[PDB]
């Protein structure tokens, strides 16, 4: 069955949004004229 | 050229109309004599029952999507053209803006008062000269920020900074001339009870750095070295005078602060923990 | 379990009665555990 | 033999909650799954960096489920599907 997390919720919605936690994981991160002549 | 129709008592004319409106009868009567001003009286609340102007001003538009009789062909022409009228304007900046705008604060969770001040803001701003670029994501940021700041809402640099790429200093400017136009157009306590949620903190913790982070300001000595790390050893002493356990390294990696800055401010607090017990 | 995230951002335990008083929406978060994998075939 | 009756309740089937947010979570999450791909075939086009709070929405399944259930539709297809709890009395 589903498992339910049973956190005190404010971790989890703290991971949701804005965390300040970024890249942690690397995925989809991406003269002279005469001589011339 | 006048057009304003004033209600006046001939039989009275001793002042300005101080009448009364009985709507239950339809009419308007003068409150001194008696008599009727006028009769057969209109009402705004029935016209408003079948249905923006601070945002879309006074344009109208019409859509056209497909019926339920009709083909497929006359969809896609109708369509186009109105992709070839569509540069007759220039507002496909402000809805794509909008659009992504309400895609990154719908990401952020944040209310939808953040969300109308933002893009009041935005549209205060628009295409004005000082902006001059940005690349339309630094004025999106420092959009969200100004409409957080006046919804009275708390959120760090490094938390729109983790959302948007903006490289802080550009950002920084962005939001300076930006201020520069808010005011040519006419408080860390919030952050506690955020960094208390994100650890899962009681209530009576949050209140206790809530009374520290005052008293705090009020003791100067460092004054602040920016708040947050004013708020982050304010909730370390906090929870340090009680028992739940979290240590400073995983506040520290939580939190996103330096460990050997919550011990150099815990020093310093636990020099001034005389005057910050609250009972 | 149900929850409510206000204004603020403080996110608490919602009972049916409070759901009723406060005009919300009895509802429960959902999460998923979300993969990625890079190929290079 | 004769017609195939129609009106015979063993060969009816009724929906309640189950098929219904089936359907629904179904095309939701469908819509969710195509949404991320976009955002994955945005990234690698336009060539900058990801983020895994753009790529993935909750607005969507949270617009549609709260959509669905706050409206009589289900999605006009199916119309008058939720209902206000009458509490004139218990038997109501
Ligand atoms: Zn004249
Ligand atoms: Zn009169």
């Amino acid at each position: 069955r589903i498992t339910t997390l049973d956190e005190t919720v404010g971790v989890t919605m703290s991971h949701t949004g804005m965390s300040m936690r970024s890249d942690n994981s690397n995925f989809l991160k991406v003269m002279p004229k005469k001589e011339i002549l | 050229p006048n057009l304003n129709i004033v209600l006046t008592c001939p039989e009275c004319k001793v002042y300005p109309p101080k009448i009364v409106e009985r709507f239950s009868e339809g009419d308007v009567v003068c409150a001194l004599c008696g008599l009727v001003l006028s009769d057969k009286l209109v009402d705004t609340r029935s016209e408003w029952r079948t249905f923006n102007p601070l945002l879309d001003g006074n344009n109208l538009s019409t859509r056209i999507g497909k019926g339920e009789t009709t083909d497929m062909r006359f969809t896609k022409e109708l369509n186009k053209a109105q992709g070839k009228n569509v540069m007759d304007k220039k507002d496909n900046e402000v809805q794509a803006a909008f659009a992504k705008i309400t895609m990154l604060c719908d990401a952020a969770e944040l209310p939808k008062i953040v969300k109308d001040c933002a893009k009041e803001a935005y549209k205060l701003c628009h295409d004005e000269k000082t902006l001059k670029g940005k690349s339309m994501e630094s004025i999106m940021a420092a959009s969200i920020l100004i409409g957080c700041r006046r919804a009275e809402v708390a959120r760090t640099f490094k938390e729109i900074q983790s959302l948007i790429h903006v490289k802080t200093k550009e950002f920084g400017k962005t939001l300076n001339i930006m201020k520069n136009i808010l005011r040519g157009k006419s408080q860390n306590l919030t952050y506690i009870p955020r960094f208390c949620s994100h650890l899962g903190l009681p209530m009576q913790v949050t209140t206790s750095a809530e009374y520290t982070a005052k008293k705090c300001k009020e003791i100067k000595e460092i004054a602040g070295k920016s708040p947050i790390t004013i708020a982050v050893v304010s909730i370390y002493l906090n929870i340090l005078l009680f028992q739940i356990p979290i240590t400073a390294a995983k506040v520290g990696q939580t939190l996103q602060v330096t460990e050997g800055t919550i011990k150099s401010g815990y020093k310093i607090l636990y020099e001034h923990r005389d005057k910050l017990v609250d009972p | 379990k149900p929850m409510v995230n206000e204004s603020d951002g403080v996110t608490h335990a919602l009972y049916p009665q409070e759901a009723r008083l406060r005009n919300l929406t009895y509802s429960s978060g959902l999460f998923v555990d979300v993969k990625k994998r890079t190929y290079e075939l | 033999k004769d017609q195939d009756d129609r009106d015979h309740f063993g060969k009816k089937r009724l929906d309640l909650a189950g098929p219904l947010l089936a359907q629904l979570f179904k095309t939701l999450f469908k819509k969710l799954t195509k949404d991320i791909f976009r955002y994955m075939q945005r990234t690698v086009e336009e060539a900058h960096d990801f983020n895994m709070k753009l790529a993935i929405n909750a607005k969507t399944i949270t617009s549609g489920l709260k959509y669905a259930l706050a409206t009589g539709n289900w999605g006009s297809s199916r119309a008058g599907v939720s209902q206000v709890l009458n509490r004139y009395t218990y038997s109501s």
